[PDB]
C-alpha cells in the first residue's frame, strides 16, 4: 500500500516464558481460608495466629519512606534476591481528605414531646437532677428530632481513630519530639498558658464526660467551692449545664455528638482514662496532632477535617465511677493489675475531672496517653462494644488504608528520569545548573599544597588528595617537577568548561590555597565517604589484590566534614565525559538511584554542614552554587525522599477522594434506650471484633493494613495496565493534548483527537467500575464506585493537577507504581509486563543471517501473554547485562484526517529511551532487576518500534559494578572485594532484612566468572606525588586505584591519565571524546579503546558481546521461586 | 499554541467534521468547448473519402 | 493597572469573525484554562433525589495514528491476572449477613 | 411546605455561606465545582440591609 | 450564563462571513435566541480581552 | 497563590479555602497571568550626597 | 506565490527491524516554481503545474510540504516578450489609454 | 514584593516593605489611586474617564 516491502524468512516463535521467570514455587503449594463476608475478613486475619507481613519484612517505623520486603530463593543454586516496595509517610502527597456531619432530622409527626420528657427525666433521675433545665433541654431534643444517617457514620469515626493508631505507630519512636500535640499558639507562637484551644478542651477530662452536679462543688454532700487563688477552672461545668447548651447550628447540625454509655466495658481502669483522651482528640482537625515532618502534615493525620465533639453521656453511673477508680498502689494475689496507674485529677475540681496533660517540647502541653497506640485500638473496642458499628469498621478499614496510603511510582524507584520530573520543581529547579556550576569550579581550580612551613606560601603542584582531572585539569599527578612543558595539560577544554557552567567568562580557572594541608577522612564508619575509596583501603604486598583491604586512612572521629564530601562528589563525577555540556550533565544524573540523590540534595544546599559550600572554596561570582533547602527538611528527611514530586507519589488506589458522608449523632441510640433499656446496640459478632481490639499490638494491625496497601496497589496496577491510564490518557480526557513531543502536538492541534466520547466521566467509571471488581475478588470491599454516586463525595482520577510544563517529557509513563516482581508476589506468580530474565534457555544464542536486530529475530504473533514491546524490553535488559545500550526508535505516524499535508512521523518517547537503564530502587543489588522503561510506556497512540541506525553502544558506566555501601545513607560508587576472605559492600539502602548468606553467594559466583569478567580489577602503583616533609620536593606516592577496561575488558596503559603513553593524549589537543581516565576516581566509565569496536546494531552487537552478556547471565540466574506468602487468613 | 506546553483540542469542529465542498473538473478549469455547435470528425469509410 | 493595546504589530480594528480567528490563542487556550465542567451538587430548600439513569463509561480507547500497533496488553495477560486471583478464593460476597 | 424546607438553608460546609452579621451588605454564596479540571468558582447574591 | 469548553465553536471559520454570530443558525433550535448568540459572542471575546 | 478574594464574603468557602480559578493562574504563561521582572525601575538618592 | 509538495517513495523493512526509508522524487520540479510557458507566453493561466506530466510505474504517495507557500523568484505575470524575431523578455508595461 | 536571584520569576513575593504598623495613612491611600490610574489613556478626557 504505497510503502514497498522487502521478503524475509520466517522468524522464531517466542513466548514470555522464553525470556522472563516465573517466580511461582512448582513444589509448595500455599493453601488459602475460605470466606466471603467481610466483618468475618477482618477477624480472620486479626488472628495472632497468623501474619501477612513478617517483621523482618516491614521497616515501617521510619521519618517517611517505609519499605515492605520479599525475598526470591533460587532451587538450584541457592541465591537469593531482595525486592522492596517503597510508601509514603509524609503528607506533602495526600490529596484525600474525609468529614462527618451531624446532621439531625425531625421525626414522629404525632408523639407528644411532653411525655417523652417525662419518661427521660426520671429514667436519668439516678444520675442527673430530674428537675433542671439541662435535662428538660435534652429530653427535648431527643423527642423531636432523630439524626440522618446516623450509625453508619461510623466509617468516618473507626476511619479516624485507625487513623490515629497508624500515625502514633509509623513513627521512629512514640517521643514528644516525634509526636507533637496542637496547642494554642498567641502572636510570636507562644503557648496561652496550658495550651489547650480554648472553646474545646481535649486535655482534660471536662469537655467530654462534664461533672456530674451531684459530684460537683456545693452539692449536699460535697464542700463548698473555693475561693479565688485555688478556684476551679472556668471551662469546667457540670453535665447539667452542658445539656443546657445542645441546641441545633446554623447547619442544620446538633451542637455535640452524643455517645451515650449504658454500661461498661471491663477495661483497667487507667485504660478508660487513655481511650478517653483519645475520643477526646479524634474530633480535632488532624486529630488533635501537629505537624511532625517537614513542618507539614502526615500520610494518615493529613485530610482529617474532624466532627463535632463527642459528649460522653453516661445513662448510668458505671462510666461516671470507672474513670476516677484507682487499682495501682495494691500488689497482692488475685488484686494486682499490671501497669496500672493511680488517676491523674485536674487540680481544684472535686477531683471529678481527669487531667491528661503532660510536659511537653517547651512551654507546649503533650497529652501522653496519645502516644500510645494502644489507647487508639482500645477506643475502637469501646465504640463497638457500646455502640453497634461491627459492619463499620470493615468499611473503615477499607476507607482509612485507600485514603492514607501511597506509593512512589516508577520514575523515583525504577526509571531513570532527569531531576526535573524527579525532584520538586519548588525547590529543586536549579539544582543540576548549581551542581555543575561547583563541579565545573572545583575541576578548574589548582588546588594548592601547602610549602614547607611557610606561612601562607604555596607550590603550584596540585595536592595529592585531590586528583587531577584528565581533561580540564592543569598537570599530571605524576610529575617531578610540575612546571614541565612535557607535565602541562592542553587547556583547550578548560574555559569553555566554564562558559557553559556559568557563562561568556564570568569565572576563571585560578588557584585555592584553602585546603592545602589535607583532608580530615573520619573514622566513623556510618557516616563516612572516605571508606568508599581504593586508595583509603591498602593491602600488603601477598594479599589478595581482589581484598577489600582495611579502611586504616581515617584521621579525625566526628562525622564527616564539608571537604569529605567535596571530595567524594569530586570524584564521583570526574571520569564522567558528561560534563561537556549542561545537557549532557543532566542525563547523567537521570541514571543515578534516588538514594544517591538524596546525598547529592544534602551537599546541594549545605543541610548538616557547619559551612556552605563557597566558604569552603572561597567562591566570590554572582552566580549562585547552592539552593535554598527548606526548614524543616533534615538530613534524614532528605534520605527519607522529601524532594521527591508530589505527582509522582501515587495512591494505592488510583484515584483521590473527597468524602462527606452524614455521620453519627446519637439521638438515635439515646431515644431508643429511654424507651427500653433491655436492649443492646451491639451484637453479638461486634462485641467479639470488640474483643480483638483490645487484645492487639500495633505490629498486628501494621502488617493488616500494609498488606492491604499492597493487595489494592496490585489492583490498581492491573486497571492502569487494562486501561493505558498515564498522563496523557488522563489529559486526553480533559481536553488537552499532552505529548512529549511538542511538534507532534501541533499535528494534532486541529484533528479529532479530542472527543467528546472519550471524558474523565467515562474513564472514571471505567476504572472505577474495573477496581472494584477486582477488588471484591480479592476480598477488599473498597467504596470508591459507591461514594462516587453520592451528590456531596468526589472521586477524581490521578493526574487531575500535573504541571504541563515540567512534566511534559513523562507523558507516556504509564502509572504502575510496584515491580514487576512485587507484582508477582501478591498475584501469586501472575504478571503484566514482565520482569526478572531466564537462564533456562538459551535465547542470547539465536543467530540468523542477515537480520540486523537482535528481537527481529523473534516472532511473537502466536503469543498470547507476550506483545512486540515484550522482546524489545526483554532485549533491553538482555544488552544490559554486559553493559550495553541498545537505542530503539519509537514513531507515531499522525496524518490529519481530511487533511492534506504530507503523512508525519514523529519521535515519541525519547527520555527514556535514549537514557540507559539504571539499577532500580526496589532492588539494587543484581542487574537482573533493572527493568526496562519499554514496560512502563501507555497512551491511546499506535507506535512503530524499530532499531536506531547503530544503535548497540555501551553504556556511560557498568551499572553492574555500582553498589550500595550501607543501609544508612545513600553513599554509592564502584565496589570491589569479594575473596576468599572479604566481602563486596553491596547493601540496599532502607532495607528490612540483613543479607545472608544466599545474598552474598549471588555476588561470589557473579565475581568468579571465566576471565574476571564479573569484578573491576584493582593495582598498586604511583599515581601521584605527596610532598616530601620539610622540603619542597615532592616524592612519589603508591596508591591502589583502579583498573580502566575496554568493552572487551582489555587494560592498556593508554586508556589511563597517570600512565605515560596515556596522558600524552591529553597533554596534545583533546577533546571530550578521549579515552584517557583518572583511575584514582570512584567511576570509570566505558569506551573502544584500543578495540576495533563500533557501534553495531543489536544483533551482530549482542554476538560480538559473547562472553560479557552469556557469562554473566548465568552467574546472575536460578530458578527463583517465592516462598514467602503476603496473603495469610486463619480458618 | 503552545502556552508551556498546554495545547488544547478541537472537540467538535475538526478536521475531521469540516464541510468540504464537492468539486468537479468544471468547478476548477475552463471548457473551451462551445455548446452552440459541434465539430464532426471526418469519418469516412476509406482514408481518401 | 495595564492598558493594552496594538503594538508593533499589523492589527488593527477589524470585524467580529476575523477577529476572532486573528485572537486564536488568547480565546481557545484561555477557555480550556478557564471553563470546565461545572455542576451544582446543592439547593437550599430542596434535597437531591438520586435516579438510575445508566450512569456511562466510555466504551473504547479510542487509538490514533496511522501507522503501527497499539500498547494494549496481550489478550492473555488480564485473563491469567483474573485467574490468579480466582486461585485465592477470597472474594466478598456478604456484609454482615446482608450482600 | 414550610416544615420541609426547615430542613435546609443557603449555609452548608464549603458548598454554601451567608455572611449576615454585617453594616447593611448580606451576601449569601455558593461554590460551583468543576469535575472536568478541579476548577471552582463562588458566586453571591447581596441584599441591602438598610 | 457561563461559557463552555465542550466544542471548539471558537474554532469555526467560515467565508466571506464578517459577524461571528453570523456564522451560526439557531433556527432549529427552540430553546436558544439571536442574542443568546450575540450575548455569548460577547462574552467569548471578552475572555480574550 | 494567586490572591483571588471574594470582598463581602466570611471567613470561609473561597477567601479561606477554596481556591478559585485555580488553573487559569497556574498552567499558563504567555496568555495567562501578566509577568514580573526585575530591573532597573527608577533611581534612589544616594545617601550623604546628592 | 508557489505550493510546494511533495512525493515520497517509502520502503520497509519490518522483518530487519530496523527504521524504514522514505525517500523524495521529482524533486526537480516540486522544488521549482512555474514557468511562462512558450506555446503560450500571453499569460498566467497558460504556465503549466509539472503534476500534470508526472508519469511513471512507482508508488509514490503526494502530500503537501509543511509551510510550503511561499512567494516565487520573481513574478512571471509582469514578464513579456518585447519581439517576434528574437528573445528579449523583461519586465513589462504601458497598457495606458493610448499605448 | 521583591524575589530572590534565582526563585520563579512567577513568584508571590513576602511584601518587605512597610514601616510603620499603625493604619494606611492617606498617602499611603494617594499612592493607591496614583498607580491605578497612572497608565490609563482614559485621562485625556472626562468624558472617557467617566
Amino acid at each position: 500500500s504505497a510503502a514497498y516491502n522487502t521478503a524475509t524468512a520466517p522468524k522464531v516463535p517466542v513466548s514470555r516464558a522464553t525470556f522472563f521467570q516465573n517466580t511461582k514455587s512448582k513444589d509448595f503449594d500455599f493453601k488459602f481460608a475460605d470466606g466471603a463476608d467481610a466483618i468475618a475478613n477482618v477477624l480472620q486475619q486479626m488472628e495472632h495466629g497468623v501474619a501477612q507481613h513478617q517483621l523482618g519484612d516491614m521497616n515501617v517505623r521510619t521519618d517517611g519512606l517505609a519499605t515492605v520486603s520479599a525475598v526470591l530463593n533460587g532451587r538450584k543454586r541457592k541465591i537469593a534476591n531482595q525486592y522492596m516496595m517503597h510508601f509514603d509517610l509524609f503528607g506533602r502527597a495526600a490529596r484525600s481528605t474525609v468529614r462527618m456531619e451531624s446532621r439531625i432530622q425531625s421525626f414522629g409527626e404525632g408523639k407528644d414531646v411532653d411525655n417523652f420528657m417525662a419518661k427521660f427525666h426520671n429514667q436519668l433521675s439516678g444520675v442527673y437532677e430530674r428537675r433542671s433545665e439541662g435535662v428538660a433541654n435534652f429530653g427535648r431534643i431527643l423527642a423531636t428530632d432523630t439524626d440522618l444517617g446516623g450509625t453508619s457514620g461510623l466509617s468516618v469515626v473507626f476511619n479516624g481513630l485507625l487513623r490515629g493508631l497508624h500515625h502514633v505507630s509509623t513513627v521512629p519512636t512514640p517521643n514528644v519530639a516525634n509526636l507533637p500535640i496542637r496547642n494554642n499558639r498567641d502572636g510570636a507562637g507562644a503557648v496561652v498558658g496550658r495550651g489547650d484551644m480554648p472553646g474545646r478542651e481535649f486535655m482534660d477530662s471536662s469537655r467530654i464526660l462534664p461533672p456530674r452536679s451531684s459530684r460537683w462543688y456545693g452539692a449536699p454532700g460535697q464542700p463548698i467551692v473555693p475561693p479565688a487563688p485555688n478556684n476551679p477552672p472556668a471551662h469546667v461545668a457540670p453535665m447539667e449545664t452542658v445539656m443546657a447548651g445542645l441546641q441545633k447550628t446554623v447547619m442544620n447540625e446538633l451542637n455535640r455528638v452524643i455517645v451515650s454509655i449504658a454500661d461498661v466495658p471491663k477495661l483497667p481502669a487507667h485504660r478508660i482514662r487513655n481511650l478517653i483522651a483519645v475520643l477526646a482528640a479524634v474530633s480535632k482537625p488532624n486529630l488533635g496532632f501537629d505537624a511532625n515532618r517537614l513542618e507539614d502534615h502526615s500520610c494518615f493525620t493529613k485530610g482529617w477535617l474532624g466532627f463535632n465533639d463527642i459528649l460522653l453521656f453516661p445513662l448510668t453511673v458505671d462510666l461516671f465511677d470507672r474513670v476516677v477508680a484507682n487499682e495501682a498502689g495494691v500488689n497482692d494475689a488475685g488484686f494486682i493489675v499490671p501497669n496500672a496507674a493511680p488517676p491523674q485529677f485536674l487540680q481544684n475540681t472535686n477531683q471529678q475531672v481527669i487531667d491528661f496533660r503532660g510536659v511537653g517540647v517547651g512551654q507546649a502541653g503533650d497529652i501522653p496517653a496519645l502516644r500510645l497506640a494502644q489507647s487508639w485500638s482500645d477506643a475502637i473496642g469501646f465504640l463497638l462494644d457500646t455502640i453497634g458499628g461491627e459492619a463499620q469498621l470493615a468499611m473503615g478499614l477499607n476507607d482509612m488504608v485507600a485514603q492514607c496510603f501511597h506509593m512512589h511510582g516508577a520514575q523515583t524507584t525504577m526509571l531513570s528520569t532527569p531531576i526535573i520530573s524527579r525532584a520538586d520543581f519548588g525547590v529543586y529547579h536549579n539544582v543540576v545548573t548549581n551542581m555543575y556550576r561547583r563541579l565545573a569550579y572545583m575541576y578548574t581550580r589548582l588546588i594548592r599544597t601547602n610549602a614547607a612551613a611557610g606561612g601562607g606560601a604555596m607550590l603550584d603542584r596540585q595536592h595529592y588528595q585531590w586528583p587531577t582531572h584528565a581533561k580540564v585539569g592543569f598537570h599530571d599527578d605524576t610529575a617531578v617537577n610540575a612546571a614541565a612543558a612535557a607535565a602541562r595539560i592542553h587547556d583547550g577544554l578548560r574555559q569553555p568548561l566554564l562558559d557553559e557552567a556559568f557563562g561568556a567568562g564570568v569565572v576563571q580557572p585560578g588557584n585555592m590555597d584553602l585546603v592545602g594541608a589535607g583532608i580530615d577522612f573520619t573514622r566513623d564508619l556510618t557516616s563516612s565517604l572516605g571508606k568508599a575509596y581504593p586508595e583509603h583501603r591498602p593491602i600488603g604486598a601477598d594479599d589478595n589484590k581482589r581484598d577489600l583491604g582495611d579502611f586504616t586512612a581515617g584521621t579525625v572521629d566526628a562525622a564527616a566534614s564539608g571537604y569529605e564530601w567535596d571530595n567524594y562528589v569530586y570524584r564521583l563525577f570526574g571520569n564522567m565525559s558528561a560534563m561537556r555540556s549542561k545537557a549532557e550533565f543532566d542525563r547523567l544524573l537521570a541514571t543515578f538511584p534516588s538514594s544517591t540523590l538524596s546525598e547529592l540534595f544534602i551537599w546541594m544546599g549545605n543541610v548538616g554542614f557547619a559551612d556552605t559550600w563557597e566558604e569552603r572554596w572561597g567562591y566570590d561570582a554572582a552566580p549562585l552554587c547552592s539552593i535554598p533547602i527548606p526548614a524543616g527538611h533534615d538530613r534524614s528527611m532528605l534520605r527519607n525522599w522529601s524532594w521527591v514530586n508530589v505527582h509522582n507519589v501515587h495512591s494505592v488506589t488510583g484515584t483521590s477522594e473527597n468524602v462527606v458522608l452524614a455521620g453519627y449523632v446519637g439521638l438515635s441510640r439515646t431515644h431508643d434506650y429511654i424507651m427500653d433499656t433491655r436492649s443492646t446496640p451491639a451484637t453479638s459478632q461486634g462485641r467479639r471484633l470488640a474483643a480483638m481490639f483490645y487484645y492487639t499490638n500495633a505490629d498486628k494491625m501494621l502488617s493488616l493494613t500494609f498488606g492491604l496497601a499492597g493487595q489494592l496497589r496490585a489492583a490498581a496496577d492491573t486497571t492502569v495496565a487494562k486501561f493505558q491510564i498515564c498522563p496523557h490518557t488522563i489529559a486526553r480526557a480533559q481536553g488537552y493534548i499532552m505529548t512529549d513531543n511538542d511538534p507532534l502536538s501541533d499535528e494534532l492541534k486541529g484533528t479529532d483527537f479530542v472527543t467528546e466520547q472519550f471524558s474523565l466521566a467515562g474513564l472514571t467509571n471505567l476504572y472505577l467500575g474495573y477496581f472494584d471488581g477486582l477488588a471484591t475478588r480479592l476480598g477488599i470491599y473498597d467504596l470508591r464506585y459507591t461514594y462516587s454516586e453520592y451528590a456531596e463525595c468526589r472521586v477524581e482520577l490521578h493526574g487531575i493537577q500535573r504541571n504541563f510544563l515540567t512534566d511534559r517529557l513523562d507523558a507516556f509513563v504509564s502509572y504502575k507504581c510496584l515491580h514487576p516482581i512485587m507484582f508477582e508476589y501478591y498475584m501469586c506468580g501472575a504478571n503484566i509486563s514482565g520482569g526478572i530474565l531466564n537462564g533456562d534457555k538459551a535465547y542470547e544464542q539465536v543467530e540468523m543471517g542477515n537480520i540486523r536486530a537482535y528481537d527481529a529475530m523473534f516472532d511473537t504473533s502466536a503469543a498470547r501473554d507476550f506483545n512486540f514491546v515484550g522482546v524489545r524490553g526483554a532485549s533491553q535488559q538482555i544488552a544490559a547485562v554486559g553493559g550495553f545500550h541498545i537505542q530503539y526508535k519509537m514513531e507515531v505516524e499522525i496524518q490529519r484526517p481530511g487533511d492534506g499535508t504530507e503523512a508525519s512521523r514523529f519521535n515519541v518517547y525519547e527520555r527514556y529511551l535514549n537514557n540507559y537503564l539504571r539499577m532500580s530502587d526496589c532492588a539494587p543489588t543484581s542487574v537482573l532487576n533493572a527493568v526496562s522503561p519499554l514496560f512502563w510506556m501507555a497512551g491511546t497512540t499506535r507506535v512503530v518500534l524499530c532499531e536506531a541506525a547503530n544503535g548497540y553502544k555501551p553504556m556511560a558506566y557498568d551499572i553492574s559494578q555500582t553498589s550500595f555501601w550501607n543501609r544508612e545513607n545513600g553513599l554509592w560508587a564502584f565496589t570491589w572485594g569479594e575473596s576468599e576472605k572479604t566481602h563486596r559492600p553491596n547493601a540496599i539502602p532502607h532495607g528490612t532484612r540483613r543479607l545472608g548468606n544466599s545474598e552474598v553467594l549471588m555476588n561470589s559466583r557473579f565475581s568468579k566468572i571465566l576471565d574476571k569478567k564479573g569484578i573491576t580489577k584493582l593495582e598498586t602503583r604511583v599515581g601521584g606525588r605527596k610532598r616530601g616533609d620539610n622540603n619542597d620536593d615532592f616524592v612519589a606516592a603508591d596508591t591502589r586505584m583502579f583498573i580502566i577496561q575496554d568493552v572487551a575488558g582489555g587494560e592498556h596503559a593508554a586508556y589511563s591519565s597517570l600512565r605515560d603513553p596515556g596522558f600524552a593524549l591529553v597533554r596534545a589537543a583533546h577533546t571530550w571524546d578521549t579515552f584517557v581516565q583518572n583511575p584514582r576516581m570512584l567511576l570509570l566509565e566505558r569506551g573502544y579503546g584500543n578495540t576495533g569496536f563500533t557501534d553495531t546494531y543489536s544483533a551482530a552487537g549482542i554476538r560480538r558481546t559473547n562472553g560479557h552478556i552469556s557469562l554473566r547471565l548465568s552467574a546472575l540466574t536460578d530458578d527463583f521461586e517465592f516462598t514467602m506468602h503476603p496473603l495469610a487468613r486463619a480458618e | 499554541s503552545g502556552d508551556n506546553g498546554v495545547y488544547s483540542g478541537s472537540a467538535a469542529y475538526n478536521t475531521a467534521t469540516a464541510p468540504k465542498v464537492p468539486v468537479s473538473r468544471a468547478t476548477f478549469f475552463q471548457n473551451t468547448k462551445s455548446k452552440d455547435f459541434d465539430f464532426k470528425f471526418a469519418d469516412g469509410a476509406d482514408a481518401i473519402a | 493597572l495595564l492598558e493594552r493595546g496594538y503594538g508593533n504589530t499589523g492589527f488593527t480594528d477589524t470585524y467580529s469573525a476575523a477577529g476572532i480567528r486573528r485572537t486564536n490563542g488568547h480565546i481557545s487556550l484561555r477557555l480550556s484554562a478557564l471553563t470546565d465542567d461545572f455542576e451544582f451538587t446543592m439547593h437550599p430548600l430542596a434535597r437531591a433525589e438520586y435516579k438510575e439513569t445508566s450512569r456511562v463509561s466510555l466504551t473504547s480507547m479510542i487509538y490514533v495514528g496511522t501507522a503501527g500497533k497499539d500498547l494494549s496488553l496481550p489478550t492473555g495477560t488480564v485473563e491469567d491476572i483474573i485467574g490468579a486471583v480466582d486461585g485465592m478464593r477470597r472474594v466478598v460476597r456478604t456484609i454482615g449477613g446482608q450482600t
